[PDB]
């Protein structure tokens, strides 16, 4: 979310009357939220959500298995392939 | 080796067996992992009390 | 009808006016009028916006005016003229009242009271424009006046604090005009804008007000960064006068952002890490601050990739930033897996998105970093591996091509290997176990220096609120 | 407008162009102060020399530049 | 060097506890100070009257 | 009670197209019989959605794909008619009972027992929302502490039916409050398993093992899945968590598993895998590992999303064990034991090493596999500095915030 | 009236001067400022030549870098005054990197890497740069030892490295203020 623990820095900082003005001033420097452009260009986004479920849309602990496919299918072939060569060597 | 009744390593590329009885552990270091452990829990408890300030 | 509504806006303001006003004519109490001024702006935005738009002209008639009523009429005239119930006896709330200056005392002779009220009025003009969302003619007109107004007189400690916000509005409107549309004029005003602020920083050093100085440096820095002048920003920051005395945490967030960014293209990534990691945390964490915060997150990851370190895949996933953090995830993935073909497709595809956030010039440099990750893996996974096999794996051209990559890379200590030319392989030199070396002592000392910094930092600040709070009366 | 010609002009060789560098430099130096703080030896060279009579002007530039510096 | 480093970090936590708590007391003493002023008005006044 | 999960278990297996041809067509039969007989009518419409891109579909009112690999899938109009009838009927009966309990005072115990029956029907038909409402009235009338705990578990179970992990999680906070009010060890075992299954449903298994190894000894089951089913889940969680010495005690030498034997496929494959990890028969390890993918990980609801992660881990452990006993190996020896090729072996090692649990390098040139050892005092130093780096970050971070105040 | 035929050629020449002096720091700053005048408005049409060279130097393809220089002599505009200097810049960069890699390369392997056309030039360059060729093996280690010896020769030196005694004296006095 943000650097460090994102959860530790959200409660450290919350709204006061002093603070509210500074939020608007910061926003207005670049202008907007900068979070309306992505919905317009794509006209409804199409993220990486297909590969698995530890992807971009994730709300549970990551498994780290989106950088790599399932090699178990491959292994089924590799195992059998070895048996056949081995047998006549 | 896996049972750890001599916990050595067998080197198969020369066929030689090294037996290691060496301590790879030290007391200060283990107790230190707990001491630091304690402070991390404490700093979460401190954070609640400072919530009033914010 | 109209009159009712005008009296109410005026009445609401009078209250706000009193708060800051009573303190400042006692003697300056610098910090306290500043915190109130922050609250005051927010309440004034709602006040001005609703219950008609002729309230500002009225508020003027209520206070003393030498040329203040006149200046305000011209502003209102532009957006179609107003002068109904805006003239004495119907926008006059004084009539022997002392907070708003006794009427007898106003007629009778000399000594001005124009100072603080004039300055305050200008602030209200800025805010008035910004709510409307018309800049153009009115802005240009207002701009011309207020600059020679601040310098006519010589500012007080309190009066500095009001221009530290005033300048922020003049800066910003002009940036929006310049970025709307290109003219010969667009180039002319840029020159004037820099000149006034930079002289005003000289003055503000000697008056002792940190808040004016802090705002000015941010603005000036943003200006070099926009126009791509690396060279101008590098001088400014090396001839330091930035205060850490009296600022907001707002101001430290802006400053630290501009510094990180500038440093990045000039090939220093290490100190930039400190600056951007610092900036996020200092910034208030809120949903109305989402613009500034969103820009910082994008930069920070990009800066991690420049080092050759890799920020979390965990980072892009659990955020509620996901929509905007759509390009970066692929940019990190392309570098992490060290495939160069993926990286080339990515930076093409997101070319529009990145250009906006202007990390595009940095993406070109990251192509170095790709290669670096891709050979790092090979060396770690196979200790001793022929250049032949590295060509097979990562599709290098020849033995030579990879030889040169490594040779350059190990000067910088990235791969941390040594080549065996005669036997045709790369033999990796990492083997750890530096609990035999004298290495822990330096490492440890850097940790003890951080711990010593935290020690100094508590000691000064703790008593300081306590001493003021004890001095002030209590039971 | 921008300090980059004024830098180039001191380094250009001809007496007249060097005198010109001084005159431009002093008129706008509260926009353009940073850059000429770095290129201070050429300004001290002209002061020294008794082959200019704008030697005075070069010592004058140095006083403005230092004021802006903080020194 | 190692136990000196760990002990240096430990004292930082106890001292930062103290940091917060001075700041909590200030917040409470603020409330007390505001009520005090009404009470001091009557105290100033009595001295003028007699 | 009994169809509520058993129909969902088979219906999940039926959804997949990444199962065996045979296993999907066996499941499909149990699902279909139970819709018609038990009146699972609304969840059956729901289930037509859940394929969609996966095959089998052959419904008469709901989408079909071009490839029907199943035909133990049909929508009939009789199902819809039935619904309408049965619905009004059950509703009408109990209502009147509730009014009767109102006329002559009896409504503390009996009206809540009527509303328990209403949520079980609601639950039967696959409505989490309206089951829960009825199970809400049951609470308000003052009943035993035992009854109150039993009800919250039932509601949390309806969370499992739609495979919504958050819906489970939220309800099980409330049981944690009441569990010690009743103070039962009976409904605490149920709690241990209820939680068991919930912890198994999310990524992290560390908690799961602990609850589920215990759930072998004493189990009490009210709307909680079979004891052979619970045994299978426990062997999975044992493997993940524990290493040799511990592992051997817990899940091979349990009296409970040893009395239950193996008779079914799922239990059998998982069990044989576990002994082979201990016993350093690595040959027979990979046939068991492959069986574990098809028959254990994937048809399970609570491991469909953790199947990929579990097998990848398994490959990491077994090779890492071998490495602990070696300083040097050869490429061929190592490959032969596994029953793969040297080329294929280098390839699998080369995904696993960067992330690192193996702690090895490979010299492709001398033809050995070499093993680096950072376990000494070096290891313990690296552990501490990192844990310390975080304490330094947190101290800084909170501190800037108060120093600002 | 803010462009010329001459401009597009002029920016190409300045970018080569920075590269040839090996001020890479200013090479990237200058390009950032330059970007918005050449983006597609003059575009990269001649500007490709220091830009592509740069892409190859960042990547560390000293090979692709050499070829762009070699083909760079067919097209003359006047870039040969900085191509000839950039030929030399490459050799020194390679020369520094190969010290780390190995202690020794045969004479023949040196010629190919460090880009010469005469085996007698390769040997002469080595002598001047402080590598002795004895037995047709270069000793990269010589210069490295000599540079290092020189840093130890000058003294600033005790504090920068920091003594044991110095670290421990610093702890006690931080406390005791």
């Amino acid at each position: 979310m943000s650097t460090d623990v994102a959860a530790a820095q959200a409660q450290s900082k919350i709204d006061l009357t002093k603070k509210k003005n500074e939020e608007i001033n910061k926003k207005s420097l670049e202008e907007d939220d900068e979070f309306e452009d992505f919905p317009i260009d794509t006209w409804a986004n199409g993220e990486t959500i297909k590969s698995n479920a530890v992807t971009q849309t994730n709300i549970w602990e990551e498994n780290w298995d989106d950088v790599e496919v399932d090699d178990d299918f491959t292994n089924e072939l590799k195992a059998e392939l070895d048996r056949y060569k081995r047998e006549n060597q | 080796i896996l049972d750890k009744i001599f916990y050595g390593v067998l080197d198969q590329g020369n066929g030689w067996l090294y037996v290691y009885e060496t301590p790879n552990q030290d007391a200060t270091y283990d107790s230190a992992l707990e001491l630091v452990g304690q402070l991390n829990k404490v700093v979460d408890q401190l954070f609640e009390k400072a919530s009033v300030l914010y | 009808l109209h009159h009712s509504e005008k009296k109410y806006a005026e009445e609401d303001q009078v209250q706000e006016l009193l708060k800051v006003l009573n303190e400042i004519s006692k003697t300056t109490l610098t910090l306290d009028p500043r915190y109130i001024w922050r609250s005051l702006k927010d309440l004034s935005s709602l006040r001005n916006q609703e219950l008609l738009n002729a309230e500002t002209l009225c508020f003027t008639v209520n206070v003393l005016y030498p040329d203040s009523s006149s200046f305000k009429k011209n502003l209102l005239k532009f957006i179609t003229s107003n002068h109904k119930s805006s003239v004495p006896g119907s926008a006059e709330l004084r009539n022997s009242y002392p907070a708003s200056f006794y009427s007898v005392n106003t007629e009778k002779k000399t000594i001005e009271v124009t100072a603080e009220i004039n300055c305050f009025m200008h602030l209200l003009v800025q805010l008035f424009l910004w709510d409307s969302k018309e800049l153009e003619q009115l802005v240009e007109f207002n701009r011309k006046v207020v600059i020679p107004n601040l310098l006519c007189y010589y500012n007080l400690r309190s009066l500095n604090l009001i221009n530290a916000k005033l300048w922020f509005y003049i800066y910003l409107s002009h940036e929006t005009l310049a970025r709307s549309s290109e003219e010969i004029n667009s180039d002319n005003q840029n020159i004037i804008l820099r000149s006034t602020m930079m002289k005003f920083l000289k003055i503000a050093s000697l008056k002792h007000d940190n808040e004016t100085k802090a705002m000015l440096i941010n603005l000036i820095l943003r200006d070099f960064l926009n126009n791509g002048e690396v060279d101008s920003a590098s001088d400014f920051i090396s001839k330091l006068e930035y205060p850490h005395t009296d600022v907001s945490s707002s101001l430290e967030a802006r400053y630290f952002f501009y510094l990180s960014k500038i440093n990045a293209i000039q090939l220093d990534y290490s100190t930039a890490n400190e600056y951007i990691i610092a900036a996020i945390r200092k910034a208030p964490h809120n949903s109305k601050s989402l613009g500034f915060l969103q820009q910082s997150n994008k930069l920070h990851c990009c800066i991690q990739l420049l080092m050759g370190d890799i920020p979390e895949l965990s980072f892009f996933h659990q955020s509620n930033m996901q929509k905007s953090l759509l390009p970066y995830y692929h940019l990190t993935k392309a570098v992490k897996l060290g495939d160069l073909k993926k990286f080339t497709s990515t930076i093409t595809k997101y070319k529009q998105l990145l250009l906006k956030d202007d990390t595009y010039q940095l993406c070109v440099r990251l192509r170095s970093n790709v290669i670096k990750t891709g050979i790092r893996i090979i060396s770690l996974t196979y200790k001793k591996i022929s250049l032949r096999d590295i060509c097979l794996k990562l599709n290098l051209d020849s033995e030579q091509t990879v030889e040169y990559m490594v040779s350059r890379a190990i000067r910088d200590g990235v791969i941390e290997a040594k080549i065996n030319h005669e036997d045709g392989f790369i033999e990796t030199t990492e083997l750890l176990n530096i609990y035999d070396s004298e290495d822990p002592q330096q490492v440890f000392d850097e940790r003890i220096k951080f711990a010593n910094q935290l020690h100094d930092e508590y000691l000064v600040s703790m008593r300081y609120p306590e001493d003021k709070k004890t001095q002030q009366n209590e039971k | 407008t921008t300090a980059a010609p004024l830098l180039a002009l001191l380094r250009e060789n001809q007496d007249s162009v060097k005198t010109y560098a001084l005159e431009s430099i002093n008129n706008v130096v509260d926009q353009l102060w940073s850059e000429i703080s770095n290129e201070l030896p050429d300004i001290e060279a002209l002061y020294d020399d008794d082959t200019f009579s704008d030697r005075e002007m070069a010592a004058l530039i140095a006083s403005k530049v230092y004021y802006n510096l903080g020194e | 060097i190692n136990i000196s480093n760990n002990l240096q970090k430990a004292l930082t936590v106890k001292t930062n506890d103290e940091l917060m708590v001075i700041y909590i007391s200030n917040l409470v003493r603020s409330i007390i100070a505001f009520d005090d002023l009404i009470e001091n008005k009557i105290q100033n006044k009595k001295i003028q009257e007699q | 009670r009994v169809p509520n999960y058993e129909v969902s278990e088979k219906a999940f297996l039926l959804t997949q197209s990444k199962v065996s041809i045979e296993q999907r067509k066996e499941a499909a039969e149990f699902v279909l019989a139970k819709i018609k007989e038990e009146e699972m009518a609304p969840y059956y419409k729901y289930l037509c959605e859940e394929y969609l891109v996966n095959n089998g579909q052959s419904d008469l009112e709901h989408d079909e794909k071009s490839d029907s690999l199943n035909e133990w899938i049909k929508f009939d109009q009789e199902l819809y008619n039935e619904l309408c009838k049965k619905n009004e009927s059950k509703i009408k009966e109990l209502n009147e009972k509730i009014q009767k309990l109102e006329e002559d005072d009896e409504g503390e115990l009996e009206q809540a027992q009527a509303w328990i029956n209403l949520g079980e029907y609601y639950a039967q038909i696959g409505d989490k929302d309206n089951a829960e409402k009825t199970l809400g009235k049951s609470l308000s009338k003052a009943i035993s502490t035992g009854a109150k705990i039993d009800v919250m578990l039932t509601i949390a179970r309806l969370g499992f039916f739609y495979n919504d992990q958050l819906y489970v999680k939220e309800k099980l906070e409330a049981v944690n409050s009441m569990i010690e009010k009743g103070g039962d060890w009976e409904r605490r075992n149920r709690y241990k398993t209820y939680y068991g299954i919930h912890c198994l449903a999310v990524r992290n298994f560390k908690e799961a093992a602990k609850l589920l190894v215990d759930s072998l000894a004493t189990f009490t089951s009210i709307e909680l899945t079979s004891y052979e089913s619970i045994a299978t889940y426990a062997s999975v969680t044992g493997l993940f968590t524990l290493e040799r010495t511990d592992l051997k005690s817990k899940v091979i030498d349990s009296p409970e598993l040893l009395s239950l034997i193996s008779t079914t496929a799922a239990l059998q494959s998982i069990s044989s895998l576990t002994i082979s990890l201990y016993a350093s028969d690595y040959a027979s390890y990979f046939p068991y590992l492959l069986e574990t993918y098809a028959n254990v990980l994937i048809p399970c609801k609570y491991l469909n999303r953790h199947a990929d992660f579990f097998v990848r881990e398994m490959r990491r452990k077994v090779y890492a064990q071998l490495l602990e006993s070696y300083k040097t190996l050869s490429l061929k020896s190592m490959a032969s034991a596994f029953g793969v090729s040297v080329a294929f072996l280098d390839n699998d090692l080369g995904k696993f090493i960067p992330n690192k649990q193996l702690n090895c390098v490979i010299d492709r040139v001398n033809g050995i596999v070499e093993t680096n050892r950072p376990d000494n005092k070096n290891a313990q130093y690296h552990l501490l500095v990192k844990q310390g780096d975080g304490l330094l970050t947190k101290l800084q971070k909170y501190g800037a915030a108060v120093r600002l105040t | 009236l803010s462009e010329s035929d001459k401009k597009s050629k002029l920016i190409s020449l300045y970018l080569l001067n920075l590269l040839s002096q090996n001020n890479t720091t200013k090479f990237h700053s200058e390009l950032q400022y330059l970007d918005k005048h050449i983006k597609n408005l003059e575009d990269d049409s001649l500007l490709s030549y220091p830009i592509k060279l740069d892409r190859w130097l960042m990547e560390g393809s000293y090979q692709k870098a050499w070829d762009l220089l070699q083909s760079g002599s067919q097209n003359i505009s006047e870039f040969d005054s900085f191509t000839d200097i950039l030929k030399s810049a490459i050799r020194d960069e390679i020369a520094k990197n190969t010290e780390l890699s190995y202690d020794f390369l045969p004479l023949s392997n040196i010629k190919a890497l460090l880009f010469f056309n005469n085996e007698k030039e390769t040997e002469k360059f080595a002598l001047e740069r402080n590598w002795p060729i004895v037995n047709s093996k270069v000793y990269f280690n010589n210069q490295s030892k000599e540079k290092a010896d020189y840093e130890d020769e000058m003294m600033h030196e005790e504090d920068q490295k920091t003594n044991i005694i110095e670290k421990a004296m610093d702890y006690a006095i931080s406390i005791e203020n």
